[PDB]
Order: structure tokens, then C-alpha cells, then sequence
């Protein structure tokens, strides 16, 4: 998927079973899938950060079909979460796919240094999100029913880095030529 | 201490300022 | 001023005021992000916030400490010769200004698509001994803008500058620095283009057609020594009183030659950054 | 407009389409007045860790469904926090929000009776004077009903619904503060409710004071592959939770 | 005058002798201010219910008797309600009273130096960079040394007192706050502290801010059957606790 | 001010004043040190004492007297290579940064709990000559904050450090010098800590758990030369503008390993600096 | 001669005051 | 900074001005 576009797409399924996952990413700004992205790509350009972050999610699925999801944020402390009610405990939204389309989820700021490192470190360990079925997908007659959200995220006012320093993303493992 | 241009040209000064 | 600037608290980031529960129609959770526009929501917003007075500056995220950094961007090389001194092309470097002909910095701009500024180049010569005695090596790096003879050899006339710059160094006396005015004919500096030399199905295009802004020939004034050196005069840049409009996604992919933006390797599968899960259920 | 927005801890839910909200007896859920109270001890009262929006157990609506009830100081006796300040203290006292979810799409037909219920007294299933056992009346976030099986032996209640499992023919029930899940034109239901009862701050554990009832009135029916599920999940959110008669801590059953 | 009376929840103490209270760093605990904080969510605070007078398990004074330690953090891993906010949130804040109490009669000699102790990193016991285990500095309310056998296969602190388990010539341990509990004057020791760390709120688990010392300095002297048996009980009440950072809920180890 | 802070009288200490004998009921000499306070007694109270206007000042015995002195805390070492230059983990030095590879100052500030200072680093290289002439040795010193490039080897792309802090030094011009904020996501420095990793039976403990500012990264530019060297660079530090909450007892074991207390020696019993009477009664 | 901050930044500057 | 002719005679000083 990778190497291609989809790698931006996540498709929201079937689900046989109920009160099923969809995915999970962690909060450290600087770990792939996160990392590349503007916020990302940037981030890495310093030694630390701090503030609120801001997910959203769009629904590329169709009109006459209907969903609920619950996204969650999961605070430093445990392991990102194996079901849905141990997430539900925490931080999260429940979405109303509707006549709307995007739900922006808050990633308030929990921590006890009032600043974080960008670099991967256990201690400033931001913590994970992740998403489940809330109810389902449901679609009327002879509408297709895998659809795919989009994910985004972009940063709040709260938000500020710094010490500067030079990018991880990226190695010049040239030279470059004429 | 500042403001104080040594030199002529105005491409030679210190990092700009920021408001 | 002062303060606010020493104290660096210029740029002051607002703090999280305290909310309380909603049970309200207006759902500012909900947008639609098609619409181009980026959402406007907020810690107070969706959760039952405290109130946190903060103190963070956004003073090192402005593109002065951001760009405001010097950076290697050439190594000048003169593996010197006393056998035949002078000769055509030798002993005499010439180099063809520009960002990128260095990753590191030349991906940091790139972040926009046009830049402005007066630069300060810092120049360090690094002396290596190959012989039991360097002697005294006295330096001249000229500044040749277009048009312009650039020397053939070693001691042209073009080393006489009577109206070009040429900076000497002297072994002991510290590096060379010197700050130069926004070079370019047009109101900023081109980092993209989208245009070509001409109709000429083999015209050029990219940022090349456009910054052409002359080269710096150095030079090893001192004569003809006994036991040999090798010179490398490391050219460090740095972005003074810089603007810039329009950003861009960063790079993701190695380049390779500069003013343009070729990627494709030589065989290898073009790789990113990106790496791989198992699974998408867990991070 | 119908979308609606609700903030309750460091959670929120959101519904792009609704049917109002209802308010309990007109009463806006509070914390308890020293005019009104009796203990005399300082109550402890989490804020926001406590009183949140916890969501349960989903469910399947079925054309063979019958119906389902949750029985709420009770539903969140394992809910993290509030449900072991629940279990520390005698004395517990708070209100709550539902919100009920139950979508499929415009192609579905289907409605819903929600309601709650002050001291909802159920019958037994049996003749006698054998009033329902605790344990059964004691579910948690699974709920009861559905339409199941179960021994006999138990004093188990009436898996009965037209009678209200309390004998009062349903469609009077509407009495009790309630509303429909019409899948037509409703996507949710929103219940907010006080604290009812003739004590400032009862039993959490031998006293349920509100019962939660959700009664398929029209069945489901669309033309749709069976592969088509549609839940009903329900979210409830202690609000002016309050507590007190603090001691060692009761016991899971 | 000696005497001294303490209420802190539900919970009240007494003692008819004393050597006054010492405030540590002569500051007296409180709630975090929005100006040092950092989080953003809404502390839970647990007034009372949670931040009351617990005791912990006692313990015996031997003329073979080394010394004791408990960590306050940890201490109440199990101590109701507090230690339940401490595993479901994720920043913890809470500052302590520390009432030592030891009786024996006016025909006894002894001497106890109890002493707090901000960041108390232990030193193993073994030569190298192996760091004392996690496991064995999060005893609970049992505390640690006694004067104990244990696998030297556990990276082990140092059950060494003289040095101070950190090696330094205890004695100058008096910098840390303290007071003593000379037999023939002395009834118990009183201890209160404020939250001392870089940080407005740290993790209740991974962190123990505060460490508690009683080292017995002049030995237990009678004359009596040993069949006296003067134990040593310590009490300890959490002050403006303060959470956050809810969720799931930690487990216990 | 000046005369106060010039003639250095900031701090003066009160002076003994006279007394007479008393014959009366209180009794300061007798205070309940288990009360954990400290007694209250002076010459005055105890003896007859005279009249002696003092003249001592506790400048001197300030945290920024006691703490603001430069202090060896490394010494980078390269002894070159001309055989293979470059190569894998060579001619370049990396060390993570700290306070505690060096007893002396690692002591002295280990006497409280928590500090916190902007300090100022001094770079001493010293240029042995191993060779017959040892030509010009140009030097980067480059500044790794956490998570960021460190140079796999001597040329990387590092060394361009387009946004990072690399200082140079050339033979004859004088020692590099630079201050630094303070640099912690924390309100201070966490001079020790009694937390770990995690719950990871396996997790670490420590001052380290904490503190990870980065490393530095030196590098002798210069190129091949012919006549060998190793080059010693001494770093020193000292701290101003410092603050320091609760003291504790000084260290009297020689330890072993740094962000750690242990002090089992090997084999050897624990030492320590007290000396060992024949009797209490004569000293 | 004093409080001449030749740099920008505070980090820099002599060792504090008294007070 | 300007018009310091640190040095006596005038044939010694910077580039002259414009007008
Ligand atoms: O010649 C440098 C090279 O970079 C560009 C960006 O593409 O921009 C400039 O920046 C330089 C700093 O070293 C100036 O010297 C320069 O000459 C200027 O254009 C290019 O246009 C240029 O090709
Ligand atoms: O990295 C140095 C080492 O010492 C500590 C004290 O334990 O404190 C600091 O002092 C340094 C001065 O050289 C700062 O460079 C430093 O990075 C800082 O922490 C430690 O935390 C650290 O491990």
C-alpha cells in the first residue's frame, strides 16, 4: 500500500462481529505514519514540543450511507488499547457521520514536563488514538459497502516548538550531482 | 549595546528584528 | 522591547482557558474539510479544559531562526601542483554559486517557493600539510558576477580586481566572512520555476533559467612552495533579514543534481521515509 | 436545527441529525443543598474523571428483537471511577445523560421507545409473592432481555414488554419522560435526568432509582442483505455525581 | 503545650505527648495554580474520600532492628480511592502528613530519626550500573529492610543504612526534614510535606517523589519480658490530591 | 550597590553584641533537638561576650560563588588515522553530555536535590605533535541535540549542520567559547531522580531516565595531512545564572559510573574519608 | 563599566547579581 | 557609528560622501 496513494486512505468495512477496531497510531509526532506529514516533516527540524494537536477525519463514503465511529485518545500512562470499552475510559468523541462530514478530534495536552521531546523517548511518551465502531455502516440497496475516511492533522494554538536542529527525515546519502 | 550599524549598507547588520 | 526580545517573549503563544460541559446544538466539532479551509477547533471546545497560563514563544518559529543558520553549501578543493604552476584550469578554483549543491539547506528553503535576503558567507580554509613545512599560504577568493573574465589560469589579469572583490586570508588571521545585498534582477529569489529558456525543443527549465548569479574563484596568491598542501575552503551560508512566500511540502526524496527536482534514482526503487506496519490496528 | 453537540468529560459525542432533547421532569441534574440533605460529611464529588460519558455493550436490532432494558446505578458498576466510588461509599447520589445511537440508512424502516423509569418495580414472571432476585436485576453495562432464555429456578422478572414487566399496558409508558428513535427521520435520543427519590443520596448498590427501557415498537425492516447489522448502542454520562460514607469497599457479584 | 490533635478526613488522631510538627521546606501543601500548571484538562479532586489519615501495617523494634523505609507514592497502591486515582489517571499531585506513632513506657530507652526525603535514588547493592529493580522499590504499605534476606539475583538496593542506602554518611541526613523519637520524651513524630519536583504533576507509578526513613539510632533498651513488644506504626494521609489524564485503568504489580 | 557589590558587602553577617550575667529561670541553652528544628544560640545567650562589629561577608558562600567555576567534565580525545580516513566511527568524537563523568563537580552540585542555570561551556584543544610538523588543523565542534543525524562517520551530511551549532577553531586563534540556555522540557534539572522507564521489569532508574540533552560531536576538518597528531579537547563548564532547591547530605564514597548512585567497589570494602581514633578520650 | 549586553539572548551574560 | 576619524589628517578617512 505503501509505495501508493491508499497508503491515505482507511477503508471502513464490513464488520460481522460489533463493537469492533479500526486503527490505532500513536501521538509522538515524529513516528511514521505521523512523521512525514507537514506537522511531521517539521517537528523534526527540533528538539521539542508542546501543545494540543488536532485529528480530523472525512468521510469519502457515499450520501444515503450512515456510520458511527469513536475515536479515541489514550493519555501516556498504559498500552494503547486492546478493546473498545478500556478506551472509551479515556479521552474521545463519538462521530456522527451525517449530513456533516468531518469530525475533528482534540488531542489535549497530558503530560508532566510542561514540554516534550521530538526525538522517540519512552519518557515524553504522548500516548495513542485509535478508532472503533460505534454502531455501523449502514447502506441502503445497491450502494457498495467499504467507503474510506481520510485523516488529517493539523496543529492548535496551543502548539510551539523549539532548539532548533537539523532533520531526521532525510538523509543526503548522495552526494548530489550537476 | 546595539543599533550600532559598523558598517555603510544595510545588507551587512545583524539577523533582523521580529514584530 | 527589550525584555519581550532578551527574554525572548515576542511571539506569545495564547493560553487554555477553562470550559465547562455543552449540551448545545452548535457542534464546532463538526466541519467540512473539503471545503479547503482548516478547521478552527480547540482544547476549550471539546473537552472540559482548566486554565493554563503559558509562556512558550514562537520567537525560534520564524523564518529568521529557521532560516537564519549557517550551512556547508561548497568545499572548495585545490589539490595544489609545483610542477607545472599556472598551466590551463589549475590551482585556481571556480565555483558556480547557488543552495544546492548541499541537501541539508538546500531541503530547508525548498520549504517555500520564493525566498529573499542578504547573505553573510563565512569562509574556512583548512590547511593540510603533506609536506614538513607549509610555509605561509596566502589566500585570494574573487567574486566574479556574470559576464565577467574568470581566469583561464591561475594569474590572469582578472586577479587584479581592480573593480571585483577578492578577500585575502592569511594563515593565522581568522576566517573570512563578509555580507553580501540581495543579488537578483527580480523582486526575489526564484527557489521553483516553471518556465524555460526558450521554444527550443531543447531549451532549458528550472530554477537555472532564471538565478545565474556569477562564481567565486579562489586562489593561492603566495607563489611556489617546496613541500606541498592541499587547500579546502569550506563555504558556510547564512540568511539575514529573509522573507518568504508561498510553502511547500518538504522533500521526501533523496535528489540528486541540482535546479531540479529529478528523483529517480539510478536503478534502486525511489525510497521515502515512510516505514511499514503489520498491521493498522496497532502502533 | 437538529445536530447536536454534547461535552461531558473529556468526552464528547456529536449527531448530525436529532429529535430535540428532553430534560426529566423539567429538572436540570444538580449537586445536593444543605437544606435538603441529612448525612454530615463532607461528600466527595470527581469531577469530570467521574461524571463522563461512558459508552455500554452494543446490541443487534433484530425483526425477532423484543426488547432490552439497562438499569442504570447499576450499568456502571464496573465504569472506572464513578463505578468504584460506588463501591467505597454507602451514600451515592447523581444524575445522567443517554444517548442513544441506533443509525442504518433512509432505505430502513424502524422504530424505537426509549424511555426512563423512577423506581422501576419489575414483576415476576412467576405467580407468587417471589419478587425478582437481585443478581438478575443487577446486569451491568450487558443489560437485560434481548429476548432470552434462562432457568426458571431463578426469581427471575418478566422478559415481558406490554406489560412493562411491571403490568401496565406499554403506550402509557409514555408517561415516563421518553422519546422515539423513528430511523425516518431520528438517528438518536437524548435523555438528561435528575436525581428522584423521597432520600437526598440513597444506596448505590441496593438502590437502582432510574431504569432505562428501549422497546422496539415498529420492527425493523429493510430489503438489505442480512450481512447488514444495525447495532443500538447506548452512552450514559454520571453528571453531578456525589458521593460519601466512605469505608473499606463492598464487593463484586 | 505538647499535645497535638490532627483531622484530616473521616479520620482524626491523637497525641497526648509530642515534639511540635515540622512543615517541610517550611512550605504547607496546596493545590497547583494555573500558573506553573501545564495539562489542560480538569484535575479530579477527591476531597476527603480521598485525601484522609490511612495507616499501614506495623512493625516491631528489635535490638536487632536495622531500620525501615516505605515510599509515599507507593505507600497507598491499595489504600482505597486515592490509590485507584493513581492507577486510572495519569498525572498524579498530592502532597502528606505523616504521623509516626511508638509507645513503650518512661523505663525504656530508645531512639528513632524519621526523616522525608526528596528524589531518594537507592543504590544497588552490587558493584556495576545496575540499578536497583523496580519491584523492590514499590514495596506498598509493608515498606522495605527490616533487617531481610533476599535474592541477590534482584537488582537489589542497598539494605545498608549508615550510607544512607544512597551513600552518604547518614547524620547528615539531617538536611532532609526530620525529628526523632527519643523514648523518654517523644510519643511519635509528625511530618507534613508539600510536592517537591520539576514538574506540576508526575506519574503516580513511575515516579515517587517523596521517601520516608526511620532509623533506629540508639537501640531499644528495657528491662522487661520480651514479651513487650513495642512496635512502630506509621499513618499517613494524602493532602490536596489532585488527578488527570483519565482512562482505562493501569494494573497491578 | 557598586561600593556594596565592588568592595563585595552584599552579604554581612551580624555582629556579637555585649552581655551581662544572668541569674534567670529561661533557659536557651535547652531546646528539644528532636523536634527536628534547630537550636537558636548564640555567644551572647552562653558566655559574656564583648562587642565586636563584624565585616564578613557570605558573598563568597553563594549558590553562584559556590557554583560558577569551570570545570573539566571531558576530554575528547582523537588520536587520527591517516591510513583510512574516514571509515566507520573514526577521527570524530561523540559524547553525550553531562555533569557526572567527572567526580570533582558532579560532587558539588549532587549537594542539592534539583538546580537549574544557563551554562557556559570552553573548549581547550590541545594539538599534540606526534609527526615532525604538524600544519594547520582547523576543527568543528557541532552540537547534536536529541534525535537528530549523528555523524556515522567523519564526513556525513551532518557536518553542514544547516540548522545546527557547529564552532571552529583554527590553530593560534584563541579558545572557543559559548553559552547555552537551559535546556530541560522540566522547570529545572533533575540532579537525581527516583523514577524509571516504565513498569518493564527491565526498565531503567535513574538520572538518565530524565536527562538526555544531546550529544557533541567533534571533528578535525583539516583534511590528510603527513605528519601524524592526536588532539585532546578539553571541556570545561560553568554555571551562571544558577538556583538550587534542597540541599543533601555531600557524597563521602568514590563512586563508579555516572546517573548512578552505586558505590560497591569492586572487591575493595567501602572506603570513606573517616579516620579512626584509638579513644574517645584524646583527640 | 556594566550591563553592556554585548549579546542578544540573556543566556549569555555575566554571572548574575546579588540581592 | 560614524564621523570617528580616529586619524588626525584627512587624507585618511573613509570614502567620501555624496550630494
Ligand atoms: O546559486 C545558488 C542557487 O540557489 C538559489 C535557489 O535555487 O538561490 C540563491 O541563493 C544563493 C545563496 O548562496 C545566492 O547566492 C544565489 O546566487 C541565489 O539564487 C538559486 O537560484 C541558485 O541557482
Ligand atoms: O548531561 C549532563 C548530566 O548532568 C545532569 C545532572 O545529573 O545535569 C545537567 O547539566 C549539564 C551541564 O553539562 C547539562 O549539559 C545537562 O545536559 C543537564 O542535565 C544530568 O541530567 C545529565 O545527565
Amino acid at each position: 500500500n505503501v509505495g501508493n496513494v491508499s497508503m491515505y486512505t482507511v477503508q471502513l468495512g464490513n464488520q460481522t462481529g460489533m463493537a469492533q477496531k479500526v486503527f490505532s497510531i500513536k501521538v509522538d509526532i515524529t513516528s511514521t505514519p505521523l512523521a512525514t506529514t507537514l506537522i511531521g516533516e517539521i517537528a523534526s527540524y527540533y528538539t521539542h514540543w508542546t501543545g494540543s494537536l488536532r485529528f480530523s477525519f472525512m468521510f469519502c463514503g457515499t450520501a444515503n450511507t450512515t456510520l458511527k465511529l469513536l475515536l479515541a485518545y489514550t493519555p501516556p500512562g498504559i498500552d494503547e488499547p486492546t478493546t473498545r470499552k478500556d478506551a472509551m475510559l479515556g479521552t474521545h468523541v463519538v462521530w456522527d457521520v451525517g449530513l456533516q462530514s468531518t469530525i475533528s478530534l482534540v488531542v489535549p495536552w497530558v503530560s508532566a514536563s510542561h514540554f516534550r521531546l521530538t526525538a522517540d523517548n519512552k519518557y515524553s511518551m504522548a500516548g495513542y488514538i485509535t478508532c472503533w465502531y460505534q454502531t455501523n455502516l449502514v447502506v441502503p440497496p445497491s450502494t457498495p459497502q467499504t467507503a474510506d475516511m481520510l485523516c488529517f492533522v493539523s496543529a492548535c494554538k496551543d502548539f510551539c516548538l523549539r532548539m532548533a536542529r537539523d532533520t531526521d527525515l532525510h538523509i543526503q546519502s548522495g552526494p548530489i550531482e550537476q | 549595546y546595539f543599533n550600532i550599524n559598523y558598517f555603510k549598507d544595510a545588507a551587512s547588520s545583524g539577523a533582523s528584528r521580529l514584530d | 522591547n527589550y525584555i519581550d526580545e532578551v527574554l525572548n517573549e515576542v511571539l506569545v503563544v495564547p493560553n487554555i482557558k477553562e470550559s465547562h460541559h455543552t449540551t448545545s446544538n452548535s457542534a464546532p466539532l463538526l466541519d467540512a474539510a473539503e471545503t479547503g479551509h482548516t478547521s478552527n477547533v480547540q482544547p476549550e471546545d471539546a473537552i472540559e479544559t482548566r486554565y493554563v497560563i503559558t509562556s512558550q514563544t514562537r520567537d525560534e518559529m520564524s523564518i529568521e531562526s529557521f532560516l537564519g543558520r549557517s550551512g556547508c553549501v561548497h568545499i572548495s578543493r585545490i589539490k595544489v601542483d609545483y610542477t607545472d604552476y599556472n598551466g590551463q584550469d589549475i590551482n585556481f578554483t571556480k565555483w558556480k554559486i547557488t543552495l544546492q549543491e548541499m541537501a541539508q539547506i538546500r531541503r530547508k528553503f525548498e520549504l517555500f517557493t520564493y525566498v529573499r535576503f542578504d547573505s553573510e558567507i563565512t569562509l574556512v580554509p583548512c590547511i593540510a600539510g603533506r609536506g614538513d613545512d607549509i610555509g605561509h599560504i596566502v589566500m585570494q577568493y574573487m567574486y566574479v558576477p556574470p559576464g565577467a573574465p574568470i581566469p583561464s589560469k591561475r594569474n590572469d589579469f582578472s586577479w587584479q580586481s581592480g573593480t571585483n572583490m577578492s578577500i585575502f586570508w592569511q594563515h593565522g588571521q581568522p576566517f573570512p566572512r563578509f555580507s553580501i545585498p540581495f543579488l537578483s534582477i527580480a523582486s526575489a529569489y526564484y527557489m521553483f520555476y516553471d518556465g524555460y529558456d526558450g521554444d527550443n525543443t531543447s531549451s532549458k527549465y528550472g530554477s537555472v533559467v532564471t538565478n545565474d548569479m556569477g562564481t567565486i574563484c579562489s586562489r593561492i596568491v603566495t607563489e611556489k612552495q617546496k613541500l606541498s598542501v592541499v587547500i579546502t575552503t569550506h563555504i558556510y551560508h547564512k540568511a539575514k533579514h529573509t522573507k518568504a512566500w508561498c510553502p511547500r511540502p518538504p522533500r521526501a526524496v533523496p535528489y540528486t543534481h541540482s535546479h531540479v527536482t529529478n528523483y529517480m534514482p539510478e536503478t534502486g526503487d525511489v525510497t521515502t521515509a515512510i516505514v511499514r506496519r503489520n498491521t493498522i490496528t496497532t502502533a | 436545527d437538529r445536530i447536536m453537540q454534547i461535552t461531558r468529560g473529556d468526552s464528547t459525542i456529536s449527531s448530525d441529525d436529532v429529535a430535540n432533547a428532553v430534560v426529566g421532569y423539567g429538572v436540570w441534574p444538580h449537586y445536593l443543598t444543605p437544606q435538603d440533605a441529612t448525612a454530615i460529611n463532607k461528600p466527595t464529588q470527581p469531577d469530570t474523571s467521574s461524571n463522563r460519558f461512558y459508552t455500554l455493550e452494543s446490541k443487534h436490532w433484530n425483526g425477532s428483537s423484543k426488547g432490552w432494558w439497562w438499569k442504570l446505578p447499576d450499568a456502571l458498576k464496573d465504569m472506572g471511577i464513578f463505578g468504584e466510588n460506588m463501591y467505597y461509599h454507602f451514600l451515592g447520589r447523581s444524575g445522567y445523560t443517554v444517548h442513544v445511537q441506533c443509525n442504518a440508512s433512509k432505505f430502513h424502516q424502524g422504530t424505537l421507545l426509549v424511555a426512563m423509569i423512577p423506581e422501576h418495580q419489575l414483576a415476576s414472571a412467576k405467580h407468587g409473592s417471589v419478587t425478582a432476585g437481585y443478581k438478575l436485576t443487577h446486569p451491568g453495562e450487558a443489560g437485560r432481555d434481548v429476548s432470552q432464555e434462562r432457568d426458571a429456578s431463578l426469581r427471575q422478572p418478566s422478559d415481558d414488554s406490554w406489560l412493562n414487566f411491571d403490568g401496565t399496558l406499554l403506550g402509557n409508558l409514555l408517561i415516563f419522560p421518553h422519546q422515539f428513535i423513528n430511523l425516518r427521520s431520528n438517528n438518536s435520543a437524548t435523555l438528561i435526568v435528575p436525581y428522584v427519590n423521597a432520600v437526598p443520596m440513597d444506596s448505590m448498590l441496593r438502590h437502582n432509582n432510574w431504569c432505562l427501557v428501549i422497546i422496539p415498537i415498529s420492527p425493523l425492516r429493510s430489503e438489505t442483505t442480512s450481512s447488514n447489522i444495525v447495532p443500538i448502542t447506548v452512552s450514559i454520562s454520571p453528571m453531578c455525581a456525589e458521593f460519601s460514607g466512605a469505608r473499606a469497599k463492598n464487593i463484586k457479584q
